[PDB]
């Protein structure tokens, strides 16, 4: 008669790693790196993202003819750009601090896209609704949405004074640009005088600009400039517009509601109605280990990236049949 | 000593195994098992709650003119992610051996509890296997494993048997 | 990791020691005396606690403070430091040069 | 007889944790993590703070009426700004480059308030000393104490010509502004020209500025800025100041005197005779454990500071009565 | 083995305990606990000095138009200080998984140094004390502790005791 | 009759530290941490290094007299500069984004260059080659080599027209600069115009400068200031030059090839004909250890750097004869 | 155990050390060191593994009006020098006590080979070292260490001899 | 980790030996023969030290540089590295194909 001690063994494959030892055989060991994804784009606790699609975010915010299909969207979990995405500032020139504006943009769940000034109203002396055949809609010559070009009326450009008070409870998002002819035929055809200025002051904002004429290589089939500019209003707050010249207004203006947990990431996946926790830009990591391999950019509550291949940890027996 | 695994316990990391008059066959221990998965549990929920998560890793942009500032956040991340992908290796590398430590120990301890049991009733083999020195039923052998091996009972004929060697 | 430290038919005479060497703030002191060597008293560290020897008889009010982390016994000497919180004379290892 | 061997056993309950197990009893520990502070502004190395209080580094480095108390400070070990410190620029504008000032004065160790120009005759062709109602003081109307503001005389503004020679072994922190009214009517009053100009000239700094005459928001009662400038001059150098108008002439400048572990804290504690080693904006630390969860800002040697809740450490046998 | 700890000893962490026809009571060994308390000391220090000072980390300002800085800023404030949150609550959990089973070793080393001095003039037991066969009085008491046990001065009169079991 | 086990005891001297004790003999151990160097400058793959010797980054790029030997120089793997070299802007002024420039210039790895104006012929109406005592050479005045000093030609200063079309298949860098004059006699008799202005425009820059006159400070014996300006053209693209005054023209630019591992490094060492893997600013490293704490700037495939003194691993027993 | 280390044997690590009317003489094991040094190259090729080679990593300069940035591109390289030393010095001290645990442990499993091998037929010394019942020629001094011990073979003469101790 | 390695009645017989494999730039390297295994030479890492068998009698210098990571030997046959600083059998695990 005998009795006797030993351990578990049996015919499992997994191998781990140790400090002094290699390509261990174990009897069961858990996997704490992901690798895998369900790649798409999903509904991130059950709210739907952006979806950018032809065009970038200075065309979105902007309001370039070709993407006019997102000015009905009003709230998003996160903003999602394509590989594809050109189709940003259709007229050549300068958006000054535009990466500033990604950066504030990148914190924003929702907003009120609103009419700061009333195109048929607001310009009484002037004509309202330039077209530059750079921003060709449907075989037409057409403009932004969001910014109006303003010019002479009846053979004069009189001086614009014109202001907003944000009575909104939130920060308002106010963008204009300044035009810079290729020489002074065009400057006097289109505002008839060949010095201007244009001025923006606020609260806390305040600047002078001033046009420049002279020739350049053509850009997009167009040999002048337009520079865009952006400020914040804060509540209560009021911006002042004062003008002589090279004037692109304002039309729409964004009241931004602020957010955690948001971003800006640029992806070739396609959108399917699927709740998710983790949303890297190849697909979902919905999986609960503490380690991925997948992407580092990150929007959720995902698991931390590492370069690692594998990591294995023991949570069983050495096996030796 | 062990050497290497039952394929035989279909139950149980640790076990026993035993072939007497009334048959033979294995079963688990339940005290060293629960030890030991209570354990390795630890380790488990240690890693997962010592370890944060990753909250909006997204990106960021600059100008032509800011290759300075692109450099220095390119440096960040890369030095981040070098620091917790080393950090995260020689963990698993520290748990791993432990636990195979651990596993050891248990092993170990229940074979000199085994033989601390059994006081030197019984010959003893290197492979970790007892021979008893008497007829041991198995009401004899689930004593050895309830912990109360009855050593005055038994040990009235091995004062006679042992001789026998 | 040193201390450095500094009688007749009447009174008490005071006796202070001083910490020396690496931050030896955080480990406690503690008093001894040899004719053989015996513990006096010992105090932990930020003052949470005190011990005396049975001479003592909860006399001799042992404190430390600001000053130079030092400590004074009042109503050969030597003083020692030990990580442990505890008189007993196995937790001391340095030792002052005694007075 | 018998002898045997064991290990203490005491009845104090400490508990510890392990890689393996969790809540273990210890007969002794040591905790490696403080939690415990003064509460106090301490002094560092026998020298007081620049305790602010009311008024900011703007305030304070501008001189503006309410903490001329601090005129007379000329040593610190570091600087305290409190929450409630308001009173910065009393008269409303944009101090340009003011976090590179707040870096640079962030390594002072003190500094002599000295007379650049003297007001009684380095502007002999000036008038000296205007006020505004934005800096009152007392009830009454006043100015920034540092700088000077300068206004016609007899109906006419001659060209300034100064320039000061740094005959101080140390850098000059030199200050001045450019004031932008908001309308003509207000230029020529003050200056009796429409177009003027500041040019502002060293060895190694060289800028011009103009102004701006534009309608702004009311901000603290003026609708019009002032910009203010500065500058460190090198030991030996010379500054040239060239102004038609528009100039907040340097009245006092510093004497610079660098150092090593000055800082910038936001504290609400109160001051106390007290000195310490390590000072937070809670209060000063006492102790040399490795470890600290009070605050991340240190000035001096403070231990460093983590998130942890106990880092308890064994330094005894496992109690098992 | 020992069933738990001793809360009758106050001096010393690893003692004796004696009892004969003399006396009876508990005794420090000063030798093992000196150097245990050497070991200690020894940790606290490498803890202190490979752990540098904050010497200063005074806040930073930012501008409206610099928010891209201000958020790298506080990304590398962020991660060092998760970095070091991590690195000192690993530190802590090796040093006392080391600490215990440092006490561990030093508890069994002392007790094989026993086993080793008598060499089977007593009958050793389970609970890790030793009962002789022979008188032991205090000064055989004094000289086990002290690690000068003759073996033949206690060993041969203890061979009929001893038979006679 | 007897047989016994034991292990290795040698004569070693080496010390290890451990978690409980510290200053242990182990008989056998690795170094991890390199110190020790050749103290050469010795090529890098193959490739000699940019050794700029008197000048600096500015200097070089600029043309400046003394640099006059290193225009026949067109590949190398890293940028030299030495503590005494002092030789850039031999005007006063400043050079606006140079910093960028020289991270610009630590991704390239050979460069050509060509006369992208001629001096013979594209300056038809204008007097070319002015030069200064600040930048004398060989005892004569001069300037740079890389730029040209236009100036009025028969009493006239017609405005300059000139442009460029990068047919190059990779990116060229055009360097110039403006013209500060002290006063308005220097202006007048240099260009015959009291307001003058310079305007840069391409697809990707557009830029206008002005003049500042005005007495500074004698550096280097001048009163007046050069700013100089850059910017890099993408293939196809064009850039355009206007002025009617204050142009310090182009004469020779650069068509610049990117790599990889390049940058810049201060260093006192001497060049020999030797090859390394790993370089400081000391000297070379011939080793495979995983530590370093010889310098912290390095070019090439480096250990580590660590503020450690010593690193010793224990590859063997403890040393207890 | 053993009181020491060995001067003279220098073929290995571990080894055996011998005595009979033939000869005597060191010898190192050479499964058990080729075992061991396995383990220490496994520690080597991990440590260059593990640690990523450092590209070029030349400093920046910064404009006068930009000190903000300047201290936090120090910053950064400062954090990373700290935390890389701290890496390094920790990683050194847990290699070597493992290490050193690790011979220590190999010492004894040899130890412990050699005495079930011999079947508990030699006195075991203390000391680390055992004295034979048994006559044991160099056959025999060679057959201990290929590990083909054959007890029976001088089972006899061992019972016989030991009826005078 | 690997190494690669590449007679008459008189004269003496150049011969080489590589490192190959992972980084055994790190490793000492030696020298072995066949006819039993024996050990002939051994040598440092960067060349610190030298050791020879009792047929070498302080013969054929053995060195080793940079190129190729070769060693060289000159006034069946094997090599083979070692972690350890010395010449002994039992201390030497990855081989040579012998030449
Ligand atoms: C939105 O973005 C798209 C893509 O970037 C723009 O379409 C592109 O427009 C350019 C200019 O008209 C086209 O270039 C032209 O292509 C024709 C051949 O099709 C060639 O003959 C011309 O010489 C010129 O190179 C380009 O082909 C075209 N790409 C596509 C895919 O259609 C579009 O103009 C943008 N719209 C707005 C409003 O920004
Ligand atoms: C995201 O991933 C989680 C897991 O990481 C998914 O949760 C899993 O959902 C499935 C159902 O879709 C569950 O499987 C079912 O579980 C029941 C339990 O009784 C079993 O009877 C069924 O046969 C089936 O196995 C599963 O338990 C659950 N959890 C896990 C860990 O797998 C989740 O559905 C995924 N999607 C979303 C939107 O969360
Ligand atoms: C470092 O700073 C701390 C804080 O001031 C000092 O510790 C404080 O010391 C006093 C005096 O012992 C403690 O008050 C005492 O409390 C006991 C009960 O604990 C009570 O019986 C006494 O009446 C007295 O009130 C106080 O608790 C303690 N505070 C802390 C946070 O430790 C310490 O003395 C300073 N040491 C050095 C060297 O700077
Ligand atoms: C220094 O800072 C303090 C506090 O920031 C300033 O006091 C504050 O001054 C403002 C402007 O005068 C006061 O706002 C006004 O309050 C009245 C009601 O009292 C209201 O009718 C007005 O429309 C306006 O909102 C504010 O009440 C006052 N607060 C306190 C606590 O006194 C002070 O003016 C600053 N002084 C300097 C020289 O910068
Ligand atoms: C290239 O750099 C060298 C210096 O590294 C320049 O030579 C230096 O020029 C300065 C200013 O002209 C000299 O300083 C002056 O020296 C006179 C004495 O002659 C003294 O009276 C002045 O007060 C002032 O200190 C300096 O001595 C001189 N150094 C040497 C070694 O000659 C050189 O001009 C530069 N060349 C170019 C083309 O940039
Ligand atoms: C690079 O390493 C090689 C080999 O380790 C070095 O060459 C040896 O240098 C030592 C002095 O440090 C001399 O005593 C030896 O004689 C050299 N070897 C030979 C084969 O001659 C070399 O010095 C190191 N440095 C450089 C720049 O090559
Ligand atoms: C192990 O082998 C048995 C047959 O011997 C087989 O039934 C079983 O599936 C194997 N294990 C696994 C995990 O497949
Ligand atoms: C471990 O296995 C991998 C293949 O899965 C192999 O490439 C590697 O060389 C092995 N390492 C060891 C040490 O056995
Ligand atoms: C024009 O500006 C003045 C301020 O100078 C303001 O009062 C007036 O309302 C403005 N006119 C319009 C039509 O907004
Ligand atoms: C982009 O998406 C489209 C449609 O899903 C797919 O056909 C294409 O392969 C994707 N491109 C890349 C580079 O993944
Ligand atoms: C432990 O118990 C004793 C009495 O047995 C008591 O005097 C002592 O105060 C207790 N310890 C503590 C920390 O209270
Ligand atoms: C151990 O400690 C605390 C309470 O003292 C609690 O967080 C915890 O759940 C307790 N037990 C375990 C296993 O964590
Ligand atoms: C200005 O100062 C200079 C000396 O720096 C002097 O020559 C000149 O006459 C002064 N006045 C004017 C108008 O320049
Ligand atoms: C600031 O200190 C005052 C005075 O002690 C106290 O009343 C107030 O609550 C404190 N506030 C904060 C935020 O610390
Ligand atoms: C150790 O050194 C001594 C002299 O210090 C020498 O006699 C002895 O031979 C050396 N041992 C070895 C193994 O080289
Ligand atoms: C012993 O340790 C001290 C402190 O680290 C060190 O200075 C000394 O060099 C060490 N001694 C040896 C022989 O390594
Ligand atoms: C100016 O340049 C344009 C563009 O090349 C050219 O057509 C024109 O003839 C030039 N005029 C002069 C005066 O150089
Ligand atoms: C550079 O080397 C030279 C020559 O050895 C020496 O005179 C000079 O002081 C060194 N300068 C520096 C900054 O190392």
């Amino acid at each position: 008669d005998t009795i006797c001690i030993g351990y578990h063994a049996n015919n499992s494959t997994d191998t781990v790693d140790t400090v002094l030892e290699k390509n261990v055989t174990v009897t069961h060991s858990v996997n704490l790196l992901e690798d895998s994804h369900n790649g798409k784009l999903c509904r991130l606790k059950g709210i739907a993202p952006l979806q950018l699609g032809k065009c970038n975010i200075a065309g979105w915010i902007l309001g370039n003819p070709e993407c006019e299909s997102l000015l009905s969207e009003r709230s998003w979990s996160y903003i999602v750009e394509t590989p594809n995405s050109e189709n940003g500032t259709c007229f050549p020139g300068d958006f000054i601090d535009y990466e500033e504006l990604r950066e504030q943009l990148s914190s924003v769940s929702s907003f009120e896209r609103f009419e700061i000034f009333s195109k048929e109203s607001s310009w009484p002396k002037h004509t309202t609704g330039g077209v530059t055949a750079a921003c060709s809609h449907a075989g037409k010559s057409s403009f932004y949405r969001n910014l109006l070009w303003l010019t002479e009326k009846d053979g004069s450009y009189p001086n614009l004074n014109n202001s907003y008070v944000n009575k909104k409870g939130k920060e308002v998002l106010v963008l204009w640009g300044v035009h810079h002819p290729s020489n002074i035929k065009d400057q006097q055809t289109l505002y008839q005088k060949e010095n201007a200025y244009v001025s923006v002051v606020s609260s806390n904002y305040n600047r002078r600009f001033t046009p420049e004429i002279a020739e350049r290589p053509k850009v997009r089939g167009q040999a002048g400039r337009i520079n865009y500019y952006w400020t914040l209003l804060k509540p209560g707050d009021t911006i002042m517009f004062e003008a002589n010249g090279n004037l692109i207004a304002p039309w729409y203006a964004f009241a931004l509601s602020r957010g955690f947990g948001s971003g800006i990431i640029t992806s070739n996946a396609s959108m399917h109605e699927c709740d998710t926790k983790c949303q890297t830009p190849q697909g979902a990591i919905n999986s609960s280990l503490p380690f991925q391999n997948i992407h580092p950019i990150t929007i959720g509550e995902c698991p931390k990236y590492v370069r690692s291949t594998k990591l294995r940890m023991v949570t069983g027996l050495r096996n030796i049949p | 000593f062990i050497e290497g695994g039952w394929t035989g316990m279909i139950d149980g990391w640790y076990g026993y195994h035993w072939q007497n008059e009334q048959g033979s066959g294995y079963a688990a221990d339940q005290k060293s098992t629960q030890n030991a998965i209570n354990g390795i549990t630890n380790i488990v929920n240690s890693v997962i709650e010592k370890m944060n998560t990753q909250f909006t890793a997204v990106g960021k942009e600059f100008n032509n003119l800011e290759k300075r500032m692109e450099n220095l956040n390119k440096k960040v991340d890369d030095g981040f992610l070098d620091i917790w992908t080393y950090n995260a290796e020689l963990l698993v590398l520290l748990i791993n051996e432990r636990t195979l430590d651990f596993h050891d120990s248990n092993v170990k301890n229940l074979y000199e509890k085994v033989k601390n049991q059994l006081r030197n009733n019984a010959k003893e083999i290197g492979n970790g296997c007892f021979e008893f020195y008497h007829k041991c039923n198995n009401e004899c052998m689930e004593s050895v494993k309830n912990g109360t091996y009855d050593y005055p009972k038994y040990s009235e004929e091995s004062k006679l048997n042992r001789e026998k060697i | 990791v040193q201390l450095v430290e500094s009688v007749q038919p009447g009174g008490s005479l005071r006796l202070s020691c001083a910490a020396s060497g690496k931050y030896v703030n955080l480990m406690s002191l503690g008093w001894f005396r040899q004719a053989g060597l015996e513990a006096v008293a010992a105090i932990s560290f930020d003052g949470k606690k005190t011990y005396y020897a049975d001479s003592v008889k909860g006399r001799f009010t042992i404190s430390r403070d600001n000053s130079k982390n030092t400590l004074y016994l009042q109503m050969v000497y030597y003083c020692a430091a030990s990580v442990v919180d505890s008189l007993g004379v196995g937790f001391y290892s340095y030792w002052g040069q005694g007075t």
